[PDB]
RNA sequence: UCGCCCAUUAAAGCGGUACGUGAGCUGGGUUCAGAACGUCGUGAGACAGUUCGGUCCAUAUCCGGUGUGGGCGUUAGAGC
RNA sequence: UCGGAGAGAGGCUCGGUGAAAUAGACAUGUCUGUGAAGAUGCGGACUACCUGCACCUGGACAGAAAGACCCUAUGAAGCUU
RNA sequence: CGGUAGGGGAGCGUUCCGUGUUAGGGAGAAACGCGUGCGUGAGCCGCGUUGGACGAAGCGGAAGCGAGAAUGUCGGCUUGA
RNA sequence: GGCCAGUGAGACGAUGGGGGAUAAGCUUCAUCGUCGAGAGGGAAACAGCCCGGAUCACCAGCUAAGGCCCCUAAAUGACCG
RNA sequence: ACCCAGAGCUAGCUGGUUCUCCCCGAAAUGCGUUGAGGCGCAGCAGUUGACUGGACAUCUAGGGGUAAAGCACUGUUUCG
RNA sequence: AGGGUGAAAAGAACCCCCAUCGGGGAGUGAAAUAGAACAUGAAACCGUAAGCUCUCAAGCAGUGGGAGGGGGACCAGACCCUGACCGCGUGCCUGUUGAAGAAUGAGCCGGCGACUCAUAGGCAGUGGCUUGGUUAAGGGAACCCACCGGAGCCGUAGCGA
């Protein structure tokens, strides 16, 4: 019956105003002392999910309002 | 007849790190484009050209790359912008892209 | 009205005898497929990425207040002495 | 006729490829007569004798009996059956116009 | 199997044929369950280590074979 | 050794009754060659009238039981610490 | 314009429903078996015999809708004889 | 870039090598051919070699690879070894 | 033990999956995987939109340390 | 597991074979090429009759060529049945790098016998509205159905935990 949302995944993929899926980067929870100032700044920020993995993410949670660019 | 096979003590490596010349001699570059990932200074830094923490050699300005001769048995890399770059509609490329465009427009 | 694919009724109709599923294996068999998002035992994306700051224990997402209109959007719905442009009239 | 030779004698009919442009009852002359024969027969040096032109009449342009073309390959579920009726034409030969050239026969 | 030995003998050849032949035979050996010895195993159990005990089917369609008929053929038909 | 003779019950023939497992289709030779590397069916040769009945089992990788060995399945079940 | 997996386009039939208590039909329907018609094909179309009452098109609709393989399954009948 | 597949056992040959015994119709990589999924002709038969890419009809013609004593298409052709 | 029920248990495994014509047409690789005869993503099909120009051919410019060659370096080696 | 003579039992008086069974005439009936094993009566399988044709052959049984013979109460260089002898031609399926395979499956013939339905999500095609669109339950001389029901949903503002 009416699709349950994959609320394990949902909590890692937000969608932006224009409609792109966005995630947080992996790496910077602990063992921070040994990494640079530089790379922690790139690991702070959000970027798109790669076009490859859209299929799995959209497929998991089907109430997103997500526009693959068309 | 069925004897035991002796194990090796080998079988380790690292997957090739992908060093070498990314932007070749007499070729386009950018402000910030990595020209060479070299492990030591095989090539040396010339004019218009940064040299990084890893002896990575990158261009500061536009222009084409140049691999000069350093003096006693070494190599340099400098970058030079180019003055005027002419295009003639006479040529084959120009003829054919306009022909193609005109076909595209003609059809639709 | 398209007329669909009654599937597996001769090799001329096309999608016949195995019915466009190739040759054995997990996706061929009857029944449910897999988990969706499953990466094959490799760690799935949806479980190897951290989870979006606020949504990670409490903090209700910023659900919008106020029902925003704009001055640009009002002008199209014209009235001279616009008698109280409010929740009623709009 | 249709890149295809025929011995042809008068008061007698032949089957050929469907002649494109030809009517049902409509007489025609065939100008590719590579040989003629009688008591004293007459070969040809070049092609066509010279001014010899055979005189005939079209009868009908019905199709041939069905030939069944059948593509088949072993074990690949590749049975493909397809008929083909080649269109032909029936023509009736009225007379040979005389040769008046190169008399052979010894 | 191979091998050694006794008595011989012209001589006691060596191989292929699914190490010929189990819808031809045998079942002593080796691949089931029982039981024991040595050993390995904390234990259940284990060991081309050893020992005793342990159900071997079949009416021949075809080819193929050994026999044996019948038909027909051999130019008119027969017996020698 | 090293077989031989004979008696019964079959086998064989006649009359009566009358099954079976098996079976893609079977107009179903030998040799050597070939090929999924071991062919009545493919190539070259050779041999061979058509068809019963009695006997014999070398082949049809003959029949019988989706190998019980071996290994696989993130199979099952017993038993041990 | 070769084509396995495989994708896309265009069709044929099957029973039932709307049109339709249509015409066609005990001067012979459904069926069943034969055709020196047709189509690229699935199939179509006319025939007079057997048959003894149902029921075409066309335009549309819906599915228990197409079989040679499942050591499938039910029934019939062989082979061995 | 959207929608929606199969594949993820490969095989042989040429070359460059490794492993092996510079044994294997062995194995593993790199570059290319064919098979796989490709009929036809040459190779007696002969996936993988050579030629050549099958829309369909013709009782027409020219040729590739390869051949011209007979089985079996074409010279029991030529001149020099 | 059997019988009935949960129960059409599940089976990344094997078998099977039915009418016709036309168009295009693969892969048997890399990466990860309690994974290796499974699956994911890439690679290679179809289909449908958008962006432009390439493709095959010839000719220049670039950095290469391989076949070759060599003994100045690193080893190895025979004779004086 | 095992339904269907006929409208009506009118279910066969009598005669013949004859101990029975059953059969042939008769009689009934529209029909008994409806006789109780009875209505339509396919295939496998079993025969009987006619046309051609095999006993020096070798063959996945066809196919191209076709000798000789036979036709159909309808005058054809047309058509059909047989087929002397020649050339070609490694059953189908599954499934494989590769199967004529001596790998798997089927004795044969007929039936039954497999991507469906409900609800949601994405996408495409088509249509309606675009004063934005749409109603859910629920109400309807029931069910469909005019006609109501605007409760909700989707679109109209993002950014940030």
């Amino acid at each position: 019956y009416k699709m349950k949302t994959h609320k394990a995944s949902a909590k890692r993929f937000r969608v932006t105003g224009k409609g792109k899926i966005v995630r947080r980067r992996a790496g910077k929870q602990h063992l921070l002392a040994k990494k640079n100032t530089k790379r922690k700044n790139r690991l702070s920020k959000l970027i798109q999910v790669d076009r490859s993995d859209y299929d799995n993410v959209i497929g998991a949670l089907p109430y997103l309002k997500v526009n693959r660019k068309v | 007849h069925k004897k035991g096979a002796g194990s090796t003590k080998n079988g380790r490596d690292s997957k090739g790190q992908r060093l070498g010349v990314k932007i070749y001699g007499d070729q386009v570059a950018k402000p910030g484009a990595i020209i060479i990932r070299q492990r030591g200074t095989k090539f040396h830094p010339g004019k218009n050209v940064g040299i990084g923490k890893d002896h990575t050699i990158f261009a500061l300005i536009d222009g084409l790359v140049k691999f000069e001769k350093y003096g006693p048995d070494k190599k340099k890399v400098s970058v030079y912008p180019r003055e005027i770059q002419p295009e003639n509609p006479n040529s084959y490329r120009a003829r054919k892209r306009e022909n193609f465009r005109l076909q595209r427009e003609k059809k639709k | 009205r398209k007329k669909g694919k009654r599937k597996g009724r001769g090799h001329a109709a096309g999608q016949g005898g195995s019915c466009g599923f190739g040759m054995r294996g997990q996706k061929s068999r009857s029944g449910p497929g897999i988990m969706r998002g499953f990466e094959g035992g490799q760690m799935p994306l949806y479980r190897r990425i951290p989870k979006l700051r606020g949504i990670a224990g409490g903090m209700r997402a910023g659900l919008p207040k106020y029902v925003p209109i704009n001055l640009r959007d009002i002008e199209v719905a014209g009235f001279k002495e616009g008698e109280e442009v409010s929740l009623e009239s709009l | 006729i249709g890149s295809r030779q025929y011995i042809v004698i008068p008061g007698r009919w032949i089957y050929t490829q469907r002649l494109k442009g030809a009517t049902v009852n409509d007489k025609i002359v065939l100008n590719k007569v590579l040989l003629v024969g009688t008591k004293a027969s007459t070969y040809i040096g070049t092609p066509i004798v010279t001014n010899a032109a055979v005189h005939a009449v079209v009868e009908e342009q019905l199709l041939d009996d069905k030939v069944i073309v059948f593509k088949y390959k072993k074990k690949k579920n590749y049975r493909r059956n397809i008929g083909h009726r080649q269109p032909i034409t029936r023509i009736k030969i009225t007379g040979i116009t005389g040769y008046e050239d190169y008399p052979a026969s010894t």
